[PDB]
């Protein structure tokens, strides 16, 4: 029995060991509560503003959709405390950690950003938390790493499988059936065994509410479009939630092509994986013939898992909203165009998200838009990444 | 599910309590791994619950992980574990036959036509370990329409409700969890509590065994005294095999003996 | 002839070569001219709010003031776009550069954080940028190299004299004074000559402003000190220009103290140099018994400049304003308190203003007194420094 | 500021323009410094400009401050200068001297005290390069008091009110810049731009002199040839002083060769 509907139509689910139904049934019972509790709620809507920096901004771009009939809005996600929206929805997971009497944080990350989330709260908030990234993630988003250990997180370097972003999820959980009397699961993406991607979802839907206000305030009308990238599905499921009932809104979620789909080497399992059961959750996931978890690839390592969140797998299944993907490459060229033509540095997997929008833009230049992209993240984690490719191609 | 009620009343005659090894199929090799399984059969395993290589294997540690790989570095699929499977039930027709699955192994095609192949191999039970009852319906139900028991998980804090539904959706055995946590001989888990091995009894469940972090005769002993009706013991097996992948010979000889020296501590 | 007085006091003025005078007139007339100019107000506010992020939070420290008597608030410029108050001014200055119909931008920098501004604001609003930078800042400030280069910006490497923030600034003023008719220079700090300490300072002013309604917001009352570190001196006036007329509030302004005023090895002009000319203005400085200027020293790039602005050295002379040194060791500690306490990354420059800030209510924890600190720019620039140090001294 | 007129009277009487090299004091060292001094003179120097080593030098280019620094890697200091140009003018009474400070140097331990000691030693001009007019009082007031003649710029762009006052406050020579930037032999600076000569005169200024990247004898004669009273040339000397270091025998005979072309070209 649960209290919140585990499902999205055929997605969702609760497929963990029988271990920790009780700890997933104490964190449904504990959101519930304090979703009415006006204390808890003022409590997280102070941290939102006066530690986190809410609300964002909603930045026109003056330079990038010149020629065209297109006018593009960011949601400056990348200006939140920590530098990505992943700041949100952990301030109200702590807050909920210490209603439940526990004192211990476990983490997984990938870009790394979660990992630094987790750890900003904790060190606010009086928790000990420790963060799993995959070997392969310590690298290519290294200035991560560095601010969480900084901030006193223990960060575990997982060697198994893919050494990305699924590994890091599997030692997480594993942790998770042995100490959960003590630890609170901070899982940072809608997706999961429920409530999580609920939970996610509630504790992110700021993102939209106030990109429908500021649209409105800005432009007398809502946008045609909101687009954001999809590696779990918390920031396009926050930046999407106030908009699904208005049905003129189209909701893009962008997946990674990674080399390109044909390669099979992408992150693209709505569009091109099929259903399946793992990480406690019926969704969409990249697989072998025989059932087998692939593993996925992108060059962002915040999009580079090989599952999705139920709710847009729902949200597909049904129309409601669309989905695409965008290449290494694509996402590259959004990154190096708004730093050169915005003076904004765009998270990697944000760039996904821009990389639709001008792809958008450009493909019908004479096409009336009004766009907004979720501006997940800033991009200083990946500084480094992307100056070593550009120098490897000349440029 | 016969293969197992038979196991028991024999059992139950002998005054013994049952002893389980677990096995990946496949590890190190098809050819080793169906020898290792004989030698476990011939030194007195009363029942087996065999591995289906996954590749992410959420409820296990480092120990059975690492079964899984070496399985796949040797090529294993789901087919030639149904392959080895019809092997084993030719030669030993009466033991019982337990496999352990995740999820997405018996989804991914059908579950009815999962259970369906497990009967026509002659498995007698199926444990899928990130399945928990609440999500269980489809499963049990393709499980039972096969003959094949479906097996459910009483862990430490079970609750009344819990202890009910496990009693009746579960057949064969009910798996009584040591502790919390993931498989691993290292980390060992109390006794068996008392208050559950003797409500599921109350509750006319399958027979309890006990699992996780069973590594030792006197544990097998003290989860018998307990009131148990046997235990399951795979990373202790596991680490076996780890560490004789360069002795074949020596494997099955230290496999045989560690296999003896648990089912002797089973009659206690 | 000038429109505004160009002296506080003694210190100030325009000692630059003869050829530059009718540029820095100029400038001083675009300037009036736009501060009376209604258009000029709304497109600059409109950056400041919808493209840098303003207002900034102004944060309680929850922790680190237990057990004390202290209450301690930070001023969160850290959150504004580019990771620093850096932002605020160049917007402005960007803008008077177009309105004089220059194209170009010179910049000096050495935290990197107004060169990363002088970058951003650059690709913003079409002006070609060009950034001088001490080769001893370019390594141990390196991130912010990555993201100037990213943002298009030309990097110069600068290697002679110490290789550090004074050298890039008479390099920046050598340039200038041969390209000044088509290239603004768009200095980076409330010094130099007439008219920047002044237009520095009102295109800064908002941060002070917006802590004076955020404070009396908050604690019904105004602060009973502010608290900024000074490297040239702009975030340390943009916080104090508001309450300068509030004769109750505290002024203090923390100069680096490097290895220890004893040593040498620091850059505190204001309490441990002389009046001197330099850099187009009369001003304190670190100089030599002849009258040679002297290479300062701090652990932080933004902070290592033998000079100081005149403003500072008028609020000094008068009593209004007092001026204090914190070490190099100090300032790491105060960063290593807000990562494990606060779960904030500071900026070394401005983890000198909270060492004080820290001292204050450790000296005198029965003090009832209320701080506010401004966190002038975020560390993401610094962690590999400090990673570096606190290794190299076990930890 | 007697010796820049009876030179000036001296050169209009011959019909001649005046050459004046710069050099930094003490670059390389004292001692070649004092040589060079004497073979500028001997080769035709009308008169000097003579840098006083600085720690940043402004106005100046990579081959000056190479010069300020090579004068500081030799220990040399502002006392030691004033050593040296008391040595200068005891060798040489009639030419003058002037020096090319930066205004710390100047205000450092007092603006009265240092214009005395220039008195004293006998230099003829001082030329602040960070003081503009506009900040210029205290030190032409100082200057005046003490005989010596303050120095002042007219740039390319000068207006009326700024040709005014440079006539009005300046003293010995007007520097008439050929160029906006630093020192620099490479930056070839303009022709003098006539209506500034025609109005300095209008204005009963100082005899000009251009300075700013003049490295060549027909640069020389292009500024007679256009009005004014002569030419300066320092990165041009300096690059010599440079170019040599090793050998200062070269040095010297090159320097010679060098000012002889440059003041042969003030004839014309
Ligand atoms: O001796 P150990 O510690 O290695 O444990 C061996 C257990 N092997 S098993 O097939 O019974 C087994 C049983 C249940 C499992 O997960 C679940 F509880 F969530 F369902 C996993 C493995
Ligand atoms: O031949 P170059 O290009 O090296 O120029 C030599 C000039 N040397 S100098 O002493 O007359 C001289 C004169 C004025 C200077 O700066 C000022 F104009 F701002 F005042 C600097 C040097
Ligand atoms: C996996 C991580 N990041 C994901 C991420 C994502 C994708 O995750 P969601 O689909 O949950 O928003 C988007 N944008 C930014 C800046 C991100 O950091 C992580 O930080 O651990
Ligand atoms: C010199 C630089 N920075 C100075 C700086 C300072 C000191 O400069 P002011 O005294 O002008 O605020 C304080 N805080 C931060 C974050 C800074 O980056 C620069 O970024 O070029
Ligand atoms: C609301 C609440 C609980 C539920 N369980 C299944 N569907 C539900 C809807
Ligand atoms: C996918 C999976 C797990 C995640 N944790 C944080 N972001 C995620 C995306
Ligand atoms: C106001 C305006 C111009 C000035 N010049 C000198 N002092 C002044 C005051
Ligand atoms: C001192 C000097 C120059 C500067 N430019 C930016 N910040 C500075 C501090
Ligand atoms: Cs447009
Ligand atoms: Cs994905
Ligand atoms: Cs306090
Ligand atoms: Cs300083």
């Amino acid at each position: 029995t649960t209290l919140l509907n585990p499902y999205f139509g055929e997605f969702g689910g609760m497929y963990v060991p029988q271990i920790l139904m009780p700890a997933l049934n104490q964190l449904e019972e504990a959101f519930v509560s304090a979703q009415k509790d006006p204390e808890f709620q003022a409590q997280f809507a102070d941290l939102l503003k006066n530690y986190a920096g809410r609300p964002t901004a909603l930045t026109k771009c003056q330079n990038i959709t010149a020629g065209t009939r297109t006018t593009l809005y960011l949601k400056r996600e990348d200006l939140l405390h920590g530098g990505a929206h992943k700041t949100n929805q952990v301030l109200g997971q702590a807050l909920l950690a210490k209603r439940m009497g526990k004192s211990e944080i476990i983490a997984e990350t990938g870009a790394g950003q979660h990992g630094v989330a987790s750890a900003l709260a904790s060190a606010l908030l009086g928790l000990k938390c420790r963060i799993y990234m995959g070997a392969k993630d310590v690298e290519r988003q290294s200035p991560n790493v560095f601010r969480m250990r900084l901030m006193g997180a223990e960060v575990i370097p997982v060697h198994s499988g893919s050494a990305t972003l699924k590994d890091a999820c599997n030692e997480a959980l594993r942790d998770w059936s042995g100490s959960y009397e003590t630890a609170h699961y901070m899982l940072g993406t809608a997706a999961g065994p429920h409530p999580y991607p609920t939970i996610v979802r509630e504790f992110q839907r700021m993102i939209g509410e106030e990109t429908k206000a500021q649209i409105l305030d800005k432009e007398g009308r809502l946008p045609d479009a909101v687009i954001a990238c999809v590696g779990g599905g918390s920031n396009a499921i926050g930046m999407f939630a106030d908009f699904i009932n208005d049905t003129s809104v189209g909701l893009i979620g962008v997946e990674p092509g990674g080399h390109g789909i044909e390669t099979g080497e992408h992150g693209a399992p709505l569009k091109h994986g099929r259903v399946g059961i793992y990480f406690g959750m019926k969704a969409p996931m990249m697989q072998t013939a025989d059932g087998q978890i692939e593993e996925s690839y992108s060059i962002s390592a915040g999009l580079d898992f090989p599952s999705v969140g139920p709710q847009h797998a729902y949200l597909n299944s049904i129309g409601r909203a669309d989905y695409v993907s965008i290449t290494d490459d694509e996402a590259l060229e959004a990154f190096k165009t708004l730093c050169r033509h915005e003076g904004i540095i765009p998270a990697l997997e944000s760039s996904h998200a821009l990389a639709h929008a001008l792809k958008m833009m450009r493909e019908q230049p004479e096409k009336e838009q009004l766009l907004v992209v979720n501006l997940s993240g800033r991009g200083d984690k990946d500084i480094f990444t992307v100056h070593d490719i550009l120098k490897a191609r000349g440029e | 599910m016969e293969r197992y009620e038979n196991l028991f009343a024999q059992l139950n005659d002998r005054r013994e309590g049952a002893f389980v090894p677990f096995v990946t199929l496949g590890d190190p090799g098809i050819e080793q791994s169906l020898k290792i399984i004989d030698t476990l059969i011939d030194a007195g395993a009363d029942a087996l619950e065999l591995g289906v290589p996954f590749s992410d294997p959420l409820a296990d540690g480092p120990t059975i992980q690492n079964a899984n790989l070496r399985a796949f570095a040797a090529g294993v699929t789901p087919a030639q574990c149904f392959e080895m499977l019809a092997l084993i039930r030719e030669k030993h027709p009466t033991i019982p036959i337990g496999l352990l699955m995740y999820a997405n192994l018996v989804f991914n095609n059908g579950i009815d036509a999962f259970y369906a192949r497990c009967e026509q191999v002659g498995v007698d039970s199926v444990l899928v370990a990130d399945v928990p009852v609440e999500e269980s319906a489809p499963f049990r139900q393709a499980a039972l329409r096969h003959n094949i028991a479906p097996i459910f998980i009483c862990p430490p804090n079970a609750d009344d409700d819990l202890l009910r539904q496990v009693a009746s959706y579960g057949r064969g055995y009910t798996y009584l969890l040591s502790r919390s946590g993931v498989t691993g001989a290292e980390n060992r888990g109390a006794l068996p509590l008392h208050h559950l091995i003797e409500k599921l009894k109350e509750y006319h469940a399958a027979p309890a065994l006990q699992g996780f972090g069973i590594s030792s005769p006197e544990q097998v002993s003290a989860a018998v005294r307990a009131g148990a009706a046997g235990a399951i013991s795979g990373s202790a097996i596991v680490k076996i095999i780890e560490k004789n992948l360069a002795s074949p010979k020596q494997m099955l000889a230290e496999l045989r003996s560690f296999v003896s020296a648990m089912k002797a501590a089973s009659r206690a």
